[PDB]
Order: C-alpha cells, then structure tokens, then sequence
C-alpha cells in the first residue's frame, strides 16, 4: 500500500507546479525524491521495518573479534547442512554485555551485514502499557512469526526492566503481573531450528537477568565484546569521523593516547567539542 | 512498604428489541376506540 | 447569514493548502484523467482547541455551494445493536446520492480510538466499517472527507494511510502578525476610536489562538459599558484592552504556566560564563542545520547541572523559553510518577510525542533524583516496580531524530542519586557544575531585582553586596524581600 | 414561594454583577445593537451547596418578570441517554417561543463530569447535545442560561472555553457582616424579646453557611416552645452541627490574639508577613516581589506553636488548612505525592489561605544510592516538595506556616527563600509574659481578684507556657469541687 503513495504524491507535487493562465505532466525523479522525504513508510510506530546495518571497519579494531562474530548469523545460513548431517542444534541466541560507551546496536547490526533482513525489535516503550492481555501477547506475534516470516531478526534489550524482581528469590506475591517470566521461558523449548530464526540479547547489568534466560540448550554460546585498547581506540576516532572534512595531518593516535579509562562514549565527547568551534570559525 | 495495583475493564450492553407475539396483535385487532359525540355506529335487519 | 472565505485570516497559508484538495477534485477533475493516478478524499486537520477547526469547515462548504453533511463525535456512538456501524454507512449514500458533496467528522479521536485501553469494546468493529467504507469509494470525483481532532495520536494509525486519511496539516498558532488579522475580522463592527491600535495587541498576547481574542474584545466592551449608570455614544480605548489583560486569563485553565515566567537573558545574577555557553544550545543550529549534515555529525544532545541549590536553576531554565519562545512545556518530579505501574513508562512517551512534534521545543527536568534512583528500585516484591521509569528514557532519547530540535537540560542537588548511564555521553554530555558565585558575580546579583524597582541612587549598590561572604544567589533575593517589608513602614 | 432581591446578602459585590449580566442585555436588548457585539448567553454559579444557589436563581427571576424554565440535574441524566437528548431540544424551543426567558439549571458536574482513568460512564451524547444548541440561537434572542455546581474544577474544561458558559461568580461562606444581615433576614417574623443579640451571635458562628441560619433560628424557636409545658440560641449551638462538618474549613475554637498573650517577637513578625500583602498590595507591586509566604517556628514542646495557628486564621477571617504531621498517608507508590498536590491548588482557589504542617523534612535522610530506603515515601516525596512550595501567583498571594520542635534536622535545601525561610525561635515565657498568658485565659472563670498571678510566676522560674495551663485547669478544677459542695448544702 506504500507503493501506491509513491507514485500518486509525485503526480499531485507536479500539479502544484504546474499551475497558471494540461501540456506536459510528465513526472520527473525530483517527484519521486520529495515524496521520499516528505512522506514515510508503514512503521508509524508499529512493528518496525528497516534493515539499517554499517559495514566492516565501522567500530574500530576487532581484529581478533571479528572471527568470533561470523559464526552464528552467516554460517547457519552458508552453510546449514552442517547441523543437518551432525544433528546439533544451531545456537541462534547470544547474549551480549560490555563496557559504556558502546554495544547496544553497533556491534550487533554489524555482526549480520550478509542477511540483510527485516528486523523487528522490542524496546523501552514497547512494555506493559495494557493492564489486560497486551504484555505477552504483543511479544506472541514476534515469537511465532519468526518462524512463519523466516528470515527474521528479533533484538531484545533493556533486560533490567522486564524481569528483574519477577524472577528473583522474592518475586511478585499477588498475581499482579507476574505474567512476563512465563512466555520468555516456555517459547524456548517449543521452538526448533526449522527455519532461520535469530535472537540477539544486549544489556549493561548481565546479572540483573533472571538465570533461567541463560538456561543450557538456548545460551550455550556466550560471546563478550570487551572494552576498546589503544590499537582499537584510535580506528574508533577513524571511524565516528567518517562523513567529516577532515585534515590527515593532524594525528588521532595523540588524542585516543590520553584516553586509559574513557570508552567511546568519551571519544564521541571529545570529538563533538571539536566540530562546536568549527561551525564557530565559520560563524 | 510496597503497594499492589489493577485496573478493571467492562463490556456495557447488548441488545435486540424482540417483542409483538402473536397472540397480542390478535387480540388488539378486536376491539373499540371510542366515537366523538353522535357517531352511532348501526345494526340492520332483512332476510325474511 | 453564513460565513465566507473572508470571515477568518492568519491561517493564509494553511488555506490556501487545504483549498487545493477541495476545488480540484469538484471544480476541475480533469487535470486526474490522462495522469493515471485518484483524487484523494481525506483530509486531516489536528490543533489546539480554539483554532477555528469547525469555522474552516462551513467556510469551506458556503463558499462552494456543495452538499455539506455533519457527522459528529459523541452523537453516533451507540450501545444498543451496533447502530453506529449502521448509520455511519447510512450517511456515506446520503452523500454519495448527491453530488458534489462534503462530510465532516469532528472529534474522530473520540470514535474509536487507539486501542492501548480499551481493546474489547464495540469501537474496535466501529473503526474497520470506516475501513470497508472509505476504501469502497469508487466514485471517483464526488464525496471529499474532512476530519477534525485535537490530538493525532490518541486515533488508532491505520487511518493514516493511503486510501482513506492521508495529506494531514496542523493548524498552527497564528504568532506571526496573525492575531492583528484575527482583530481586524471581530473589531471591524464595533465603534472604534482613534487611541486604540491593533499592532500593540498582538505583540503583548502570547499564545492566544483566537477564542480568547473574540472573548478580549466582548469584554472590553463590558468595561466600556460598565461605567455607564443609565443618546449614546460609547466607542473603545485602549485601556480596556488593557483591562481585558490581566483581568482576564489566557488558554492556561489546564496547565498553570507552560509558556514563560516572563525574564530575560539579564535576570540571573552574574554567570556570564553560561551565558555563552547557553549560545550553544537550540538558539544556535536552528536557522543553520545544513552545517551539521555537511560536517556529517550529529550535534550535542544533553547538557547536565548539578551543584548547590538556588544558584539559577528555575531562572536560567526558563530564560531558555524566552530568548527564543519556542514551544516550552512545564513538568515535575515526581508529576511524572504516576499512581499506575503500567503509566509508568508511557507518561514519559507522550511527552516525548510532544516535543517531536511542537518543534522547536525546550523541555527540562527538576530533580531527577525521583527519577534515577541508580540502584534500580528498592526493594521489590510489589505488583510494580521503580525500575522502568529510567530505563525507558534512557532509550527513547536514543530513538530520536537528531534533526527534529530535541534535547534536555538538568537541574539537581544530589550528584550520587543519578545514574552514571543518565549522564553518559551522547545523552547528557557535558558534565557541567554549577558553581558558587565569587565577590565579581555578586553584585549583579542584587542589579537583577534593582532593574525594576526605583532604588535611591545615594544607597551604595556595592556596601549591600559586600555582606556575602560564601552565600549563594538566593540569598541576596532574601535580603531584598526583607526589605520588601522594611521599605514601607509608615503607611498604614 | 415569591422571593425578591432584599432576602440575601454577602455577596452584594456578586450581586451587582450579576443583575448587569442577566437583567441588562434582557431589559436592555438594543445596546449590544450599538456596541455591535452579541450579549452573553452564559453565566455559572459555584461554592459550597446550600448558600442559597437555587434560591438565587429564583429572586432575581421573579424580579424581572421573565419566563423561567428549569432543567434538573441528576433527574434529566438518570433517563436510558435517549429522552435527555430531547427534553434539552424542548428546553431550548420553549424558551424561544415565550421571549424574555432564563434557563436556569443545577448540578451541572453530574451532567457534565471530566474524562479520567475511570472510563466505563456514559458520558457522552448529553453534553454533546448542549455544545450544538448553544453555540447557535445567538440571533438577538432574549434567552441567556444560568449553570450551578458545587464543585467547580470537576466540570468538562470544554464548556468554560468561549460563548457557552464564560462568565463565573464565586459565592462563597460569607463574612461576619455577612451572617448578620442573613441573621436579620430570618428572624422578621419570630417575636423575639429584648435580651437576644445581633452582631455577638454573628460574630459566634464564623463558620456558618446560610442554611444553618434558617435551621439554628428553628432549633432556639422549639426549644421555647417545649417550655411552656429567650436565650436558647447558645443552645442551639451546642445541640445542632455546623455544616461543612469534617472537611478542611473548622473554626470552632475563636481565640483571637487577645486571648494569646505575649510572645510580641512573633505577633508584629507575623503581621509584617501576613496581613500586609493580603490588605495593601498596591506598595507591593513597586518593590520587588509580593508575597512571603513561608515562615517557621521551632522551640521547646509547649511553647505555643499552634495556639497562635487559629488565631491568625481569625483575624482576617480566612480559610485555615489544618492539615496534620503523618498526613502523606501513602497507601501506594504514586499517590504519595498526588495527595499533596491538590491541597496545594485548593489553597490557590482559596487564596489567601494558611496551610500547616508538621515536620515533614526529609531530603537529609534521603542519601543517593544506598540500600536501607522506603518504597517510594518519604525519600521522593521532598523531590515533590522541592517544586510544589515555589509555586506562586501574583493573584493569590497565599502563605504557609510551619511548627517543629526540632530545628537540628532541618534539610539544607529547604532552609532557602524559595521555600521556608523565615525562621523564629519561639522562647521560653519570661516573668512579663506569664502574666499576660495566663490572665487571657482565666478571662471565662469567675474568680476573685485577690489571687494576683505573680506569685504564680515567682513559683514558676523555667516552665512552660503548657504547664502553666495545668496550673489554671487545676485551679479550676478545684473551684468546680468548691461548686459541688456548695449546693448540695
Ligand atoms: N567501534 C566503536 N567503539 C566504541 N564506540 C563507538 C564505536 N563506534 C561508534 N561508537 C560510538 O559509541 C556509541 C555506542 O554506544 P551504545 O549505543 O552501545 O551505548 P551502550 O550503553 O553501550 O548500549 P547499552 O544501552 O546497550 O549498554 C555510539 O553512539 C557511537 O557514536
Ligand atoms: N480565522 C480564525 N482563526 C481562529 N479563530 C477564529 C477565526 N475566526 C474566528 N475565530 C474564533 O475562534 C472560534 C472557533 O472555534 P471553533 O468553534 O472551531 O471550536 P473548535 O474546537 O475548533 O471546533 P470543534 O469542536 O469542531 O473542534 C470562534 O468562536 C471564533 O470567535
Ligand atoms: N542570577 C541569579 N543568581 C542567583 N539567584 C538569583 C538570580 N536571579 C534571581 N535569583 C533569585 O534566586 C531564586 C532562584 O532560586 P530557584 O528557584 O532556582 O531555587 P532552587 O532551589 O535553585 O531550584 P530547585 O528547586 O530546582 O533546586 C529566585 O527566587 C530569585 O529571586
Ligand atoms: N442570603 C442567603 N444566604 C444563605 N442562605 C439563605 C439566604 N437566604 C435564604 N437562605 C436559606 O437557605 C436556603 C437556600 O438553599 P438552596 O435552596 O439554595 O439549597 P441548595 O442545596 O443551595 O440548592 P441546590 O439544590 O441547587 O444545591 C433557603 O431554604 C433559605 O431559607
Ligand atoms: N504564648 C504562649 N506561651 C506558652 N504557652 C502557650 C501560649 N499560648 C498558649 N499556650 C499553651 O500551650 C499549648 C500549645 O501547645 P501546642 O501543641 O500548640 O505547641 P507545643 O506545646 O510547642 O507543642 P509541640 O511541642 O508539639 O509544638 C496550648 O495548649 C496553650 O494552653
């Protein structure tokens, strides 16, 4: 239903042109190219469409990381014949945690640049806003249509804000809504690895996560992005600079050199400062 | 020190406005409705 | 006895859109044929109440002469055997018997809205007849649907598409001389005399969408004629708009204040350090966002305050509504903390939903200790928790347009309480402190109440000032608010 | 039955105003012709029920001669939402066909209510109907419509927008000239003798809403009639219940300041604050900011804290908000600092207004990021009280005192002038103020004037102004034993 906006908006944009004392309507790609700005996709805050991934050497380093990465999201679909002829069960979870900065999305949407899929994902305003039926039955139709819409990759985040006193050693007493522990451990064991399914689980407090999500036949792989050196710190200031007018003489080693305990979040600080004062130099 | 909180929810009302046996129509057909003043109504005879 | 197109101004721009998809599509419908493409029907307008949302409606249908229809909100909306869904298809034939002709849905908010509450009801089966209908408008170049609402998103998204609603525009506040064109179409039949002046109204009346405007002059004319004790010869001035003013209140019987206080870039005492610092934030990359695209990154997000209270942290955070009058908005605390558990990450949504959509805006926060709490709730075992307050904002201020003028400022008195990833970079920047002000800021501060009041210039302005020895900022606000008290004395 | 314009009083300030709004443009059509601008169709009424809301709408209709259609509240909107649709279509069509005519309806929060969380009422189709009848018949019809409620915030924000319900009058509790001229007005017919009073029965009341005038004026009348097989006012009183009976509004202890004595390091410090922006704002406007609203008074337990509360709430006669210590009552989470925020607003919509409270400091124990803590009281309800205190008016001028007895736990953000600042040690009473304490307060007993109160003071070197209140209640005490045995012989 998309793709008749497209066309139709281009022709009414034409006719707001042409306008004054029926020729010539031909729609030109300039049309085109404001009906795909003014205008927008289906996502309207619904189930999100867009497969908005970066390429290799956009985080800087991982050299010795980017071998461990390339085993769970292009292998299973390269090769899948190889757990077919074993009989093991294809890992499609790996939980993920690591310094500030850094690890939410841009080390995850880098992993799976050879897939290229739809990706619907959870997050902060995606939570218990019905007090009836709408706290699980909204993740129902991500879990079973994984693997109905197969290829399709489902990220989960904010794990501190789902099950975090629910699973403990207190929990709830009442039944108020203690129906969010249920369905994330009892889809575990009713899915199979018939078709390409994926789910990847990011964090900042890994222990603040019920230990049940970390239960064996589903978390067997557990990978660890670790914090950046001072070989990986000076290709990130080459990395976040990417779109920049920037000068090659000056030395970015010099400034990730003075960065021991600043992750990249405190290079993304230090380098914003520097792009204030040089609109300044225009102004 | 904690509290406990639930909203509720309702469903109001349906309905059909079924009514009219029968039996009531056949009834209210049989009847009278009243005359103004001087509006005699009749009887008749013949057939000897 | 019926309006015109003449009858409402200051939405120019606005009216002259709007009347594109309703004289095209009846007047001229060849320029649709030899094209390939369908005349829309929908047209969605969205604003303020006040606006004059059913004024554009008439004016539209009086001037055309077509077959105008009224559906309203709250009358077709029935319980007994789903006689909503019957009469909303009953008035769609009415229309389509006659052509041209013209419908209108006021309030469409309140027929079947979003389903985040209610879910079970009627309305659910209410809003998809409204899909089979207006997707079932063969008729190409009769029935032309418009809508009014006040809040676009409490309706439910699937109207937003192609068939049915597209091509929505906002009805704006007139702010731009608009409120002179406003007074020029109420004021053109009352006497008028030769004191008064349209210019030097609108300058002065924030906000003021046009409701209160004809309720301004109505009651300048009780004034007018409240002096009279009872051939008559009445007029206006210019003190009766002035007595309509302040004895009467603006659109602000919801909200208190979420416009300004009424300071300046001088009002805060000393701190001229952050004052170029302030020229950093949403005054700066609004009249030139091209660099930052042409630079290929994004600009500063967050700035974060803490330090010692009273030094300028409801001052400088309103001063920011005024050097600009950008969309503000007013919240608290713990006003943001609800009652309900489930409220307690969609309360921060809509506020956000707001500030996306009035932009340019400025918000703020006021302590966010309430709102941190870096261990992540207390102790638990409750039907809810203190724990998706915070990590709720932490990633819808990172789902954000960076080009959409959204941004926060902080004002705290705790820096233990606030949680390391809330004053993270990207999110709350510059870790700016607040500091104490020395013995060459000082005395600025006193300057800033002594601009409006008279002071006796043989007082010493510095003899006051040299009394603080460590104090803060609103402590010399105290000293002039005892001698609020102390000044008069003798005239009772 | 027939009322007419000289059976209430009070609200004659109110009154004026009204009989230019409904009396004018109905006598009157032909002036807003000149003017050019239509006549108001409008005005509501509100305050408390029952100080005459439906009487007032039938003096000043029988004062004009006018037809008068009247719309009940809870009886039009308890019908199946299909004849109420239709019995305000006969109201409005009525009323035009006899022209000059009022409408006048009341209760208009049951038809009209706000839209909250608690969604499942009808609320719908009623109100609608009287938004699309009102908005038109604006074509030089002699018809304007008279609202009445008793709460005025609980009504549709909708209908006090523009042309359907703009103009508002507050009438409210009236003063102490107030009572007197309705005390008047309801005792014209009783035969009443000489000895009964006027202004001091007024002035004993303080509290009373008008209907309790009709009611206390009955009660003393039967009283004198069991008798016979006049003072029974104060009878009245301490049989029958005020109205207004356990909300905020009490008043029934009338010490004034004569009754308090000493402490004169606090009277003249609290009428500097108090009495002089509520009485003479117009120097205020000139010299900085108006209004010093906050003020605190810590000392020693019994030192009379809340004796001077009610004393200053009677001087200017306003209202007084006796709001307790443990009042954050904090059933949940979220509700624990809604509560005091409406409290807060009724302040300002009775402003000027004292509010009290009671050692509710408590940002100094709420330290960030430690384990021991509550579940949401009492740690982020100060973060509430750091933006609810400030938040101030140039209309409303209100004020709010504060009583602790311990100034060591006092918070270092709510020691500032943007909350309460104004700090006064209450001392101990010294041998002058003993005298002028406790003689105020023996002003009721009988005594003999040989008992001086100095050698009460040279007893009494380091007590309090409390445990000198023991000494006169045990005075008494033993002058009611001397009583009893002394007419049983
Ligand atoms: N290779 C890299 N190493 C470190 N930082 C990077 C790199 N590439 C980009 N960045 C910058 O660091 C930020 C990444 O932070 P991120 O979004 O992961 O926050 P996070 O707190 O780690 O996520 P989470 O909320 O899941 O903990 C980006 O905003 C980006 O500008
Ligand atoms: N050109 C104009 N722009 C804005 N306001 C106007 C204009 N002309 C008149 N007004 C005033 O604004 C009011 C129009 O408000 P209106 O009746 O449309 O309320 P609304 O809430 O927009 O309608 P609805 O209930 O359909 O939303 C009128 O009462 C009128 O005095
Ligand atoms: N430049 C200035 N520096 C210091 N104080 C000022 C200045 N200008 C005005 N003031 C006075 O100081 C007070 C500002 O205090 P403010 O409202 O910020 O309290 P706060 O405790 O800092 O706020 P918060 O409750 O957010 O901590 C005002 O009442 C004002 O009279
Ligand atoms: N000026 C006055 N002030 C207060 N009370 C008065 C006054 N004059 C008369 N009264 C008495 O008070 C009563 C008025 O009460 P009323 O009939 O208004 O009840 P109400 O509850 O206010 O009306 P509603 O049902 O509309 O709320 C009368 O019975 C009358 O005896
Ligand atoms: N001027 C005064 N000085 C001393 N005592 C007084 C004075 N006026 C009244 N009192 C007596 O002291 C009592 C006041 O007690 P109140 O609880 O109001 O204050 P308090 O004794 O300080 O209590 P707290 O210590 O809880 O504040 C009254 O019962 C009264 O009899």
């Amino acid at each position: 239903a998309d793709i008749a906006s497209l066309c139709s908006e281009a022709a009414m944009q034409q006719i707001r042109e042409k306008m004054d004392l029926l020729d010539s309507l031909g729609v030109t790609m300039d049309n085109f190219r404001f009906a795909l700005g003014n205008s927008n996709p289906s996502a309207l805050r619904e189930t999100v469409v867009e497969s908005v991934n970066v390429t290799w050497d956009d985080v800087g380093g991982l050299d010795e990381i980017k071998e461990e990465l390339k085993e769970t999201v292009e292998y299973p679909v390269l090769h899948p014949d190889q757990y077919t002829k074993f009989g093991l069960s294809p890992s499609k979870g790996v939980l993920f945690y690591g310094p500030p900065g850094t690890g939410k999305t841009l080390l995850a949407k880098a992993v799976a640049t050879e897939v290229s899929a739809n990706f619907i994902s959870v997050k902060g305003p995606e939570l218990l806003s019905m007090w009836y039926g709408e706290s699980e039955s909204n993740i129902r139709d991500i879990f079973d249509k994984a693997r109905a819409a197969a290829p399709t990759v489902v990220f989960l985040d904010q794990l501190d804000s789902i099950a975090k006193a629910r699973g403990g050693s207190l929990g709830d007493a009442g039944g108020a809504s203690d129906r969010v522990v249920n369905q994330l451990l009892t889809e575990m064991d009713g899915m199979n690895a018939k078709k390409n399914v994926f789910v990847i689980g990011a964090t900042n407090r890994p222990d603040q996560i019920d230990p049940a999500i970390l239960r064996p036949g589903r978390l067997d792989q557990l990978i660890y992005v670790p914090l950046p050196d001072e070989n990986a710190r000076l290709s990130i200031l080459n990395a976040q600079l990417r779109k920049t007018p920037l000068e090659p003489g000056l030395e970015l080693t010099a400034i990730a050199k003075a960065t021991q305990g600043f992750s990249g979040a405190d290079l993304l600080y230090i380098v914003q400062r520097a792009a204030k004062y040089a609109i300044k130099d225009s102004i | 020190q904690i509290f406990v909180k639930t909203l509720t929810g309702k469903t109001i009302t349906l309905e059909v406005e079924s009514s009219d046996t029968i039996d009531n129509v056949k009834s209210k057909i049989q009847d009278k409705e009243g005359i103004p003043p001087d509006q005699q109504r009749l009887i008749f005879a013949g057939k000897q | 006895n019926e309006v015109g197109y003449d009858d409402i101004g200051g939405c120019r721009k606005q009216m002259a859109q709007i009347r594109e998809m309703v004289e095209l599509p009846l007047r001229h419908p060849q320029l649709f044929k030899a094209i390939g493409i369908k005349p829309p029907r929908g047209v969605l307008m969205y604003g303020p109440p006040g606006t004059g949302k059913t004024l554009m409606a008439r004016a539209v249908a009086n001037e055309t002469g077509a077959f105008f229809f009224l559906i309203n909100g709250p009358e077709v909306m029935s319980k007994m055997a789903g006689e909503s869904e019957s009469n909303l298809r009953k008035a769609f034939e009415e229309a389509e018997k006659n052509a041209p002709a013209i419908i209108f849905i006021d309030e469409i908010d309140s027929i079947a809205p979003k389903r985040d509450k209610t879910n079970g009801e009627v309305e659910r089966r209410v809003v998809s007849q409204l899909l089979t209908l207006m997707d079932g408008m063969k008729a190409r170049s009769n029935v032309v649907v418009i809508a009014a609402t006040n809040r676009p998103n409490s309706i439910d998204p699937a109207l937003r598409r192609f068939g049915r609603f597209d091509r929505e525009v906002d009805i704006g506040i007139p702010d731009a001389t608009g409120r002179l064109e406003v007074l020029r179409i109420h004021t053109k039949n009352m006497k008028l005399a030769d004191d008064v002046d349209l210019e030097a109204l609108a300058a002065e009346t924030h906000g003021y969408v046009g409701a209160d405007i004809a309720s301004l002059c109505s009651e300048a004319a009780m004034q007018q004629i409240r002096e009279k004790m009872d051939l008559d010869s009445l007029g206006v001035t210019m003190d009766n708009f002035r007595f309509a003013l302040g004895n009467s209140n603006p659109s602000a019987l919801r909200e208190t204040v979420v416009e300004s206080v009424n300071v300046t870039w001088d009002d805060v005492g000393g701190l001229d350090e952050i004052k170029e610092e302030l020229k950093e934030t949403v005054e700066y990359p609004v009249l030139h966002p091209d660099q930052y695209t042409k630079f290929g990154l994004s600009p500063s997000k967050g700035v974060l305050f803490y330090g010692p209270p009273g030094t300028g942290k409801t001052l400088l955070a309103k001063a920011v509504a005024t050097e600009v009058s950008a969309n503000f908005i007013s919240v608290k605390g713990p006003e943001l903390l609800s009652m309900w558990y489930g409220e307690s990450e969609s309360n921060i949504r809509d506020i956000f939903d707001k500030a996306r959509a009035a932009a340019p805006t400025v918000v703020f926060l006021d302590q966010l200790d309430s709102i941190a709490k870096a261990r992540g709730g207390s102790l638990g075992d409750a039907g809810g928790a203190s724990d998706r307050v915070v990590n709720q904002l932490l990633t819808e201020m990172d789902g954000m347009n960076a080009k959409k003028n959204v941004f926060v400022i902080g004002a705290t008195n705790r820096p233990d309480q606030i949680d390391p990833a809330i004053l993270r970079p990207g999110r709350l920047d510059q870790l700016i402190y607040v500091p104490l002000p020395d013995e060459n800021a000082r005395l600025s501060i006193l300057n800033a109440q002594l601009r409006k009041t008279p002071l006796e210039p043989g007082l010493e302005l510095t003899a006051i000032a040299k009394a603080t020895q460590g104090f803060s900022g609103a402590d010399l606000l105290y000293i002039v608010q005892r001698a609020a008290k102390y000044a008069i004395k003798d005239s009772i």
